[PDB]
C-alpha cells in the first residue's frame, strides 16, 4: 500500500 | 573520548528527543477520554495516545543523523517496523516502579496494567512488558544514551523489507560506536558494567515485545469494530 500520512511526517 | 562528530550526533539527537518529547503532557485533553471503572473501554484514548506517540516517533526519527538519506521507501520499512517498539522505549519515561504504572502528569492519564489490558491486551504482552520497562529503568540511562538507543533501534538493518541494508547498518554503526564511546567516556563507573551488552539485550526484548504485540494487534484490528476505533495513522503505520 501508500503510506501517505507517513510520508507527509516525514517531510 | 567523544570525537567532535559524535558530539554532535548526541546533540542533534537530544535536541530531537526534545522537539518530539512532551513532559508536560499537555496534549493528552485532545484524546478521547480515557473509561475505566466494557473490555475495552481505554481502545479510543489508548489508540489515540499510540497515534499521537507514532508521530512523535516519526518526528524524532527524521532528525536522525542520514535517516532522511535513506530510500522514502526504507524510511517507512523502518519506522513501520520500529515504532511499536520506540513507543515501548520512549515511554519509560513516564514510567514508576512504585506502582508499576505510566503516569503521564494526572490520575486520568495515569495507566496501569488494568488500563491496557482494557484495549485489549492480555497479560502474554502486559508482564513481558512491565518486566522490560522495570529492567530499563533499574539501568538509570543518561538521557544521551536514551536517545541513542532510540535511534539504534529505529535504524536497524536487519528489519524484514529493508533493501539498503548496508546503508542501514552505516547510520547504525555510527550511533552505536558513539553510544559505546559515550558509556566509556561519559557513564562515571560503576553504571558503566556491562552497560552497553545490557542496553544490546533490551533491543533484543522490543523485538519480541514487537512479536507479541503484532500478534494481539493484528488479533485486535481483525475485528472491524476495534478497528473502526483506531486512528488513520495507526491503522496506516500498524497495519490494516
Ligand atoms: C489495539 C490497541 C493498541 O495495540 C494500538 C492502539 C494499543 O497499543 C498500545 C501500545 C503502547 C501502550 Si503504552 C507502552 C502503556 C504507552 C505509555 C505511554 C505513552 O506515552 C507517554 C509519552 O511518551 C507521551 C509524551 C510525548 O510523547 O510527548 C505511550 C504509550 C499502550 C497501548
Amino acid at each position: 500500500k501508500n503510506h501517505p500520512m507517513l510520508m507527509n511526517l516525514l517531510k | 573520548k567523544l570525537s567532535e562528530e559524535q558530539q554532535h550526533i548526541i546533540a542533534i539527537l537530544l535536541d530531537a528527543h526534545h522537539k518530539t518529547y512532551d513532559p508536560t503532557y499537555a496534549d493528552f485533553r485532545d484524546f478521547r477520554p480515557p473509561v475505566r471503572m466494557s473490555p475495552l473501554s481505554m481502545l479510543p484514548h489508548l489508540a489515540d495516545l499510540v497515534s499521537y506517540s507514532i508521530q512523535k516517533v516519526i518526528g524524532f526519527a527524521k532528525m536522525i543523523p542520514g535517516f532522511r538519506d535513506l530510500t522514502s521507501d526504507d524510511q517507512i520499512v523502518l519506522l513501520k517496523s520500529s515504532a511499536i517498539e520506540v513507543i515501548m522505549l520512549r515511554s519509560n519515561q513516564s514510567f514508576t516502579m512504585d506502582d508499576m504504572s505510566w503516569d503521564c502528569g494526572s490520575q486520568d492519564y495515569k495507566y496501569d496494567v488494568t488500563d491496557v489490558s482494557k484495549a485489549g491486551h492480555t497479560l502474554e504482552l502486559i508482564e513481558p512488558l512491565i518486566k522490560f520497562q522495570v529492567g530499563l529503568k533499574k539501568l538509570n540511562l543518561h538521557e544521551e544514551e536514551h536517545v541513542l538507543l532510540m535511534a539504534i533501534c529505529i535504524v536497524s538493518p536487519d528489519r524484514p523489507g529493508v533493501q539498503d541494508a548496508k546503508l542501514v547498518e552505516a547510520i547504525q554503526d555510527r550511533l552505536s560506536n558513539t553510544l559505546q564511546t559515550y558509556i566509556r567516556c561519559r557513564h562515571p563507573p560503576p553504571g558503566s558494567h556491562q552497560l552497553y551488552a545490557k542496553m544490546i539485550q533490551k533491543l533484543a526484548d522490543l523485538r519480541s515485545l514487537n512479536e507479541e504485540h503484532s500478534k494481539q494487534y493484528r488479533s485486535l484490528s481483525f475485528q472491524p469494530e476495534n478497528s473502526m476505533k483506531l486512528t488513520p495513522l495507526v491503522l496506516e503505520v500498524f497495519g490494516n
